[PDB]
């Protein structure tokens, strides 16, 4: 849920080399003393709260080992992946549609289409830089960059095709019967019909 | 030419807007900076001028 | 001045608990030890030296507090910085003027403009990580690189004001006298270029008739838009010319005085 | 004293503070508190990255006085805005701080300017579909006529 | 990215946006080549796949603008500039068409 | 167009093969079953050597 | 290095492309535009140190001046593409220089009763506005011609001075070896 993510670490303590039978360990209070803790300006801790463990092995019964383990329930503050990461992205997601707005003949839609494609590929390094570099899960940043990327690239192609489409000429091809039918005749009937036939 | 002359008309309003918008949004953001001055505190300055 | 800077850096030495009158402090020799000093590829020490100072506090009259400094004198060597910063920069510059030769029908200028604005743009990187980033002064390298950017926009706007011009639609737009005047008249005299009886038979008379008079009509359409185009040809010829005497006089104003400083002190 | 190349020391007052001498607090505890009020000089920043930000993204309102055709390269400007736009935004990722309580200055006008240069690119990507139509296409709307040549000037 | 070279081959030399399209995508190329500088050390025992990949489709690329330029030559000659010999035509509008299944 | 239409034909296969051969060399790079090659222990905890 | 060998094939074949396509200046300049990324990518690996340049540096400034020469004559072969016939008279020494003497050492073959009185009228104005603009024409063919010509000619200087300034660089960079014996006598 990255940059969205709640992660619980603990602070697992313990006498290394005496046992419970000689050692014994108990906490001072069921939470951790948070009364001078310093603001954090990425975190927000939600929870904490000590816990003690005994563990005994069948091999040494009478000598249990002890430890006392912290655990911290912390939230992300995401306003600088919001900022900085998603609305970016955005921006060029809404970028890549436009693309179909713009006429062929003004010879402009693959600058429009290749251009916003270089901008989220100079943005690659800016997300690279900032996002978590473990293969454990996809990060819902690398989700949504991947999304944008792959999006852009079928604009792109969709965008070769329509311009191909567009710059064809009776003495190159010639229309089908079911080209015609389906895009002059029936779409035309279930649109703005602004576009005269 | 009709409609050239009509895509001419859009240009020349939304220029207007686009500078007002910029001019606006970019004042605003850096007269945030000019009110953030150091507070007249009741002490003396750390350096003898 | 950077990279041309001279840096005079010291180090002040004493006893921290005794002062002058248990403890005395002299130097060893007037100058530093370089004896033994690896050459730098960086900097060069034009100048070393060690000089004692004595305070005395009107509060202790009687307990001095010495010190020894050593400084340096240091010269900065600039090859590194004149070859990986200013001469992509003196590029770029000089590629700044060239879309003021670059005609408007070839619909490449914006192409042109942008494109140096993005390589300019890119190297920006080059400069935040090569070169110092502090607020104590604007050096040398970060003038003539704000000097360049400015270049390039002013470059980018004027070259969008003289693809207006060529643009100019006779019918929406009239010729004021005083462009023609000044551009059409005035400047080309300072300018050395290559520069300057059935139904059907009436209806077919009058159809002749016709198509004489539309392509009479496109022929001064055409003339009156070649006039703008002719007053676009002639501010881009003498914008060619002012930008490349503002690249190289730039260029000078900003680096002559420390060269020559430089040049007239050894 | 040398002053810092960034930073300029304004205040420094110091206090002695006191606490958890009540009964329940038990021993008492103290300590010194000094103040350094400190501000920076914005120059590097001025210089290297504010003001090429702005003139660049000031750029995008040429992007309305260039011709609506095939060569007018009106989409080639303010896309090419929005790249450098991303490119200063590398280059500010490696200098603003990293936490979240707000949104740094700098951060805020480069995602204003990219807003503004995306509405900039929607608007010139309108404004040459309504200048190219033809009408082996498109049929004459007259109440945008009306509205745009013969309404707006007499308004105007 | 890379891929999306081939598609300069569909586009329409009339179009006048296929060398920009093919020069991008080598400059994206070259940007993906400047991120991976940084994750890998400067050893020379073996050139890394991803490494041969963006080497590979970089030549690609490379060769796909020198036959974009090439296209272009072709495309805007007249009669005033070169002449069209009848071998030519025999063999690039008669028999490669029919071969290649082209409309 | 018919330059164009070769052009496509020859080189969109070669650049497809290259990465397949390319990628494919790293999709099936494992490491060896065992972990010295010439001995066949696999040394883990389920195949103790006993004395 | 490869990379920038590809650059400069590229920048080569600008001079191929026709000006008719308006494609010749963004070719050159996203050239130009990725040499400055390679730029960006050597520094963070070459020393920096002032005694001398490192030959990647100088085959690095030497791809990025032929790459700004390249934009710079692709704007001189437009300028001379798109002049415009009316405005420029070619002098005659353009005409000899481009047009008979290097087409040849250059292989550039150059191919070769009011109705009645209204009727005439319109049909003479009609005929001497055709032969008007076939003189036009005939003038923008001369310049284009000359444009090309110009073309060839930097086409072929570019790859004389690349082939040239590249074999002197890499010969330099291949003829370094270390040295035979530690303590070489000076
Ligand atoms: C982040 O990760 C840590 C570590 O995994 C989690 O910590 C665990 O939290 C749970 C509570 O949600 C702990 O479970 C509780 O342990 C208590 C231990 O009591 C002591 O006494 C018994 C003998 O009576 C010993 O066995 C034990 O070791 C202790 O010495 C229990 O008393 C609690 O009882 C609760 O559950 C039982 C049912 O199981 C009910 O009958 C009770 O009424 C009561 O509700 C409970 O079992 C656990 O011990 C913690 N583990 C560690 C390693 O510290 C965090 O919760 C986690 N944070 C998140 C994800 O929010
Ligand atoms: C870089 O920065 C350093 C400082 O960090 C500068 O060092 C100074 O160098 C000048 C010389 O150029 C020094 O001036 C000389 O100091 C001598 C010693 O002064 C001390 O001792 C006397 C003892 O009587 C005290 O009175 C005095 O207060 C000091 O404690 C003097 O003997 C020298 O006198 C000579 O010049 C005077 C005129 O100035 C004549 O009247 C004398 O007859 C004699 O010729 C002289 O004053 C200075 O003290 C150094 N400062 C420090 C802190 O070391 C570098 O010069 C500078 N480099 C640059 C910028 O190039
Ligand atoms: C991960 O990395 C480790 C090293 O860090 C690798 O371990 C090496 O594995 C190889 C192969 O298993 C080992 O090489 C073998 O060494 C045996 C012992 O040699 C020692 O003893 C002889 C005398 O008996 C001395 O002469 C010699 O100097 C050594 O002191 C040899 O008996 C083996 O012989 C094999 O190779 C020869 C030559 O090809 C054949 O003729 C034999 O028939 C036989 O096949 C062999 O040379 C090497 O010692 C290991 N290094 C160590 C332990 O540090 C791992 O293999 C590697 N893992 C992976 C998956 O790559
Ligand atoms: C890597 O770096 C090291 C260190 O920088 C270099 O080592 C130096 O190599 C040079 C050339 O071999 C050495 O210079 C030679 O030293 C000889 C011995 O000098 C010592 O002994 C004499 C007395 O016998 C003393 O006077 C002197 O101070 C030394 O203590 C000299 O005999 C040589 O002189 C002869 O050759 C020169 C040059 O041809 C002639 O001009 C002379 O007339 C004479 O015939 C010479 O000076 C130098 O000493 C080494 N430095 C060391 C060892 O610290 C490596 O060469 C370098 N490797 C490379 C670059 O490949
Ligand atoms: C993958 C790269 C190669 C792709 C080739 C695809 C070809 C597809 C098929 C082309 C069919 C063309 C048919 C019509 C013309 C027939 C007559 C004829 O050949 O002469 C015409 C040329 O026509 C050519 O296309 C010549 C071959 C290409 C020339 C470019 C340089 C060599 C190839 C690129 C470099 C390769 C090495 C570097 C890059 C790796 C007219 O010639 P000209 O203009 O009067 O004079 C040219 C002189 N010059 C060459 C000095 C400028
Ligand atoms: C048609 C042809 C067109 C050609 C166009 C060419 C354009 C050429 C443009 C050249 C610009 C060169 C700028 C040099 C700045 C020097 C430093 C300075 O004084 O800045 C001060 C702060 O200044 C600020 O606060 C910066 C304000 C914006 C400056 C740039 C505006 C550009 C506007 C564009 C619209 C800092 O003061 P300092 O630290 O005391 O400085 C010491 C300097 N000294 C040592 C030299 C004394
Ligand atoms: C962040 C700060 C720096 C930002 C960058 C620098 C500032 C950049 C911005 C603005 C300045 C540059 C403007 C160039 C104008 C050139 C002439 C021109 O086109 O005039 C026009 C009128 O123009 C007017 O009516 C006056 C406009 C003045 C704008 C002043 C802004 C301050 C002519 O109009 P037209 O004949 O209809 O031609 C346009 C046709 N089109 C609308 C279809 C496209
Ligand atoms: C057709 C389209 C165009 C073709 C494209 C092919 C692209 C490369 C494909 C992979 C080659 C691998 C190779 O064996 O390279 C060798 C040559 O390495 C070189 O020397 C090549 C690099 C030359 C750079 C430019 C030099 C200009 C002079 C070096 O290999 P290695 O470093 O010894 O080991 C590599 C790793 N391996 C052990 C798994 C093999
Ligand atoms: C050409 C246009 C339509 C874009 C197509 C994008 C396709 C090819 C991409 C987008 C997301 C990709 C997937 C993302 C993640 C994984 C999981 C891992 O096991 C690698 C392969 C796999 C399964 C990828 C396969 C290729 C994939 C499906
Ligand atoms: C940029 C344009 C379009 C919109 C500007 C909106 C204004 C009102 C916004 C933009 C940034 C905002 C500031 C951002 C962060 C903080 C810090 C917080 O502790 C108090 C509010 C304060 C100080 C905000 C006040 C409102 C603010 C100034
Ligand atoms: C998209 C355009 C309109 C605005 C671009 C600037 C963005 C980044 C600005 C506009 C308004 C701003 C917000 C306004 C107020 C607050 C509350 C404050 O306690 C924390 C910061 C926060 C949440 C700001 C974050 C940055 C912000 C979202
Ligand atoms: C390739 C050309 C066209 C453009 C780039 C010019 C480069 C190669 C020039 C600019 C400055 C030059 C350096 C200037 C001074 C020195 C110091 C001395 O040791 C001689 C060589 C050396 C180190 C030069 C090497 C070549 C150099 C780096």
């Amino acid at each position: 849920h990255f940059p969205f993510d709640e992660q619980n670490c603990s602070m697992k303590l313990g006498t290394w080399t005496y046992d419970g039978s000689v050692v014994a360990i108990n906490p001072e209070s069921d939470q951790p003393d948070l009364s001078n803790f310093m603001e954090s300006g990425e975190w927000v801790i939600k929870e904490s709260r000590g816990w003690k463990h005994s563990v005994t092995y069948s091999c040494c019964p009478d000598t249990p080992y002890l430890d006392i383990t912290y655990h911290f329930v912390m939230q992300r503050l995401p306003l600088y992946f919001i900022v900085n990461v998603i609305i970016p992205c955005l921006l060029f997601s809404f970028l890549t549609g436009l693309v179909f707005y713009l006429p062929t003949d003004s010879g402009e839609k693959m600058t429009l289409s290749i251009s916003v494609l270089l901008s989220l590929t100079v943005f690659l390094l800016v997300i690279v830089e900032l996002i978590p570099s473990t293969s454990s899960a996809v990060p819902l940043i690398g989700k949504y960059m991947l999304f944008t990327m792959v999006f852009v690239i079928a604009s792109i192609i969709i965008t070769v095709i329509v311009i191909n489409t567009h710059h064809r000429s009776p003495s190159t091809h010639v229309m089908p019967n079911w080209v015609r039918k389906v895009f002059i005749d029936t779409i035309p009937n279930i649109m703005f019909f602004s576009t005269m036939k | 030419s009709d409609w050239v002359r009509m895509g001419n008309a859009l240009d020349n309003i939304c220029f207007w807007a686009a500078l007002v918008l910029f001019s606006v949004g970019s004042s605003l953001i850096f007269l945030g900076a000019y009110f953030n001055r150091v507070p007249d505190l009741p002490y003396a300055p750390c350096i003898q001028p | 001045h950077f990279p041309f800077d001279e840096q005079n850096c010291s180090m002040k030495l004493g006893t921290w608990t005794y002062d002058g009158s248990v403890v005395a402090i002299n130097p060893e020799s007037d100058q530093p030890d370089l004896s033994n000093f690896m050459e730098s590829g960086e900097w060069v020490i034009k100048e070393s030296r060690g000089w004692k100072h004595s305070v005395t506090y009107s509060c202790c009259p009687d307990t001095p507090y010495l010190d020894i400094t050593y400084h340096f004198v240091m010269q900065r060597l600039p090859l590194y910085f004149i070859v990986n910063v200013i001469i992509p920069c003196l590029l770029f510059s000089f590629l700044t003027g060239l879309v003021f030769y670059l005609p408007t029908d070839s619909g490449e200028k914006m192409t042109l403009s942008i494109s140096v604005l993005l390589s300019l743009t890119v190297f920006l990187l080059v400069i935040v990580e090569l070169i110092p980033s502090t607020s104590s002064a604007v050096p040398l390298i970060g003038k003539y690189m704000l000097f360049t950017m400015v270049f390039v926009i002013a470059s980018i706007i004027i070259t969008v004001i003289v693809i207006n011009t060529h643009h100019r639609s006779p019918s929406t737009h009239v010729m004021p006298n005083w462009v023609r005047k000044v551009f059409i008249d005035t400047i080309p005299n300072i300018m050395f270029f290559s520069t300057m009886k059935h139904p059907e038979v009436k209806s077919a008379i009058e159809g002749i008739k016709y198509i004489a008079e539309t392509m009479k009509s496109d022929q001064e359409s055409n003339n009156a838009a070649a006039e703008w185009k002719y007053v676009a040809m002639v501010m881009d010829h003498i914008l060619l010319g002012v930008f490349m005497l503002v690249c190289i006089i730039g260029t000078l104003a900003v680096f002559a005085g420390r060269l020559i400083e430089l040049n007239q002190q050894g | 004293y040398t002053e810092n190349g960034e930073w300029a020391i304004d205040f420094c007052p110091g206090v002695i503070r006191r606490h958890h001498g009540g009964a329940t607090d038990g021993p008492g505890e103290t300590d010194v508190i000094y103040s350094l009020i400190i501000r920076r000089k914005p120059l590097f920043y001025v210089i290297n990255i504010i003001v090429p930000c702005v003139l660049i993204s000031g750029l995008v309102l040429l992007a309305y006085f260039l011709p609506a055709q095939a060569g007018g390269q009106k989409c080639t400007v303010s896309i090419n805005v929005l790249l450098a736009q991303t490119v200063f935004l590398f280059l500010i990722a490696q200098k603003i701080p990293e936490t979240s309580l707000s949104v740094p200055l700098l951060g805020r006008f480069l995602i204003f300017v990219m807003v503004v240069a995306t509405l900039i690119v929607m608007n010139c990507v309108i404004v040459l579909n309504v200048s190219q139509r033809t009408p082996t296409t498109h049929a004459m709307s007259p109440r945008l006529r009306h509205v745009l040549l013969e309404l707006l000037p007499r308004l105007l | 990215i890379s891929f999306m070279v081939n598609l300069v081959f569909y586009l329409p030399a009339d179009s006048g946006e296929k060398t920009s399209v093919a020069i991008s995508v080598l400059l994206a190329q070259s940007v993906f080549l400047l991120l991976i500088s940084k994750r890998l050390p400067a050893t020379s025992m073996a050139i890394p796949l991803i490494g041969k990949f963006l080497l590979f489709g970089m030549v690609l690329v490379t060769m796909v603008v020198v036959i974009c330029v090439i296209v272009l030559n072709i495309h805007f000659r007249t009669p005033s500039t070169h002449v069209l010999s009848e071998g030519v035509k025999k063999l690039f509008l008669e028999t490669l068409p029919e071969l290649l299944h082209m409309s | 167009r018919t330059v164009d239409r070769l052009c496509l034909f020859v080189v969109t296969p070669v650049m497809v093969v290259g990465t397949a051969w390319i990628f494919l060399q790293g999709v099936y790079n494992q490491p060896p079953p065992q972990p010295f090659p010439g001995d066949p222990y696999s040394y883990n905890v389920q195949d103790k050597r006993f004395i | 290095i490869a990379p920038c060998i590809l650059i400069t094939l590229l920048a080569i074949f600008v001079f191929y492309l026709p000006p008719d396509a308006g494609e010749k200046m963004g070719l050159s300049i996203f050239a130009l535009l990725t040499l400055t990324v390679f730029l960006l990518l050597l520094a963070d690996k070459v020393p920096e140190t002032s005694l001398s340049v490192p030959i990647i540096i100088k085959y690095l400034m030497f791809t990025m001046v032929l790459v700004t020469f390249s934009v710079i004559l692709s704007v001189v072969v437009l300028n001379l593409h798109h002049r415009s016939p009316h405005t420029h008279q070619m002098p005659l020494w353009v005409r000899q220089i481009f047009i008979h003497k290097l087409p040849l050492y250059l292989r550039l073959k150059r191919p070769k009763l009011p109705e009645l009185r209204e009727v005439v009228s319109s049909i003479s104005y009609i005929a001497r506005q055709l032969q008007e603009q076939e003189d036009h024409d005939a003038l923008k063919e001369d310049w284009q011609f000359v444009a090309m010509v110009v073309d060839r000619l930097f086409l072929w200087t570019f790859i004389i001075f690349t082939s040239v300034g590249t074999l002197v660089i890499f010969l330099d960079a291949t003829y370094h070896l270390p040295p035979p014996d530690p303590f070489p006598s000076r």
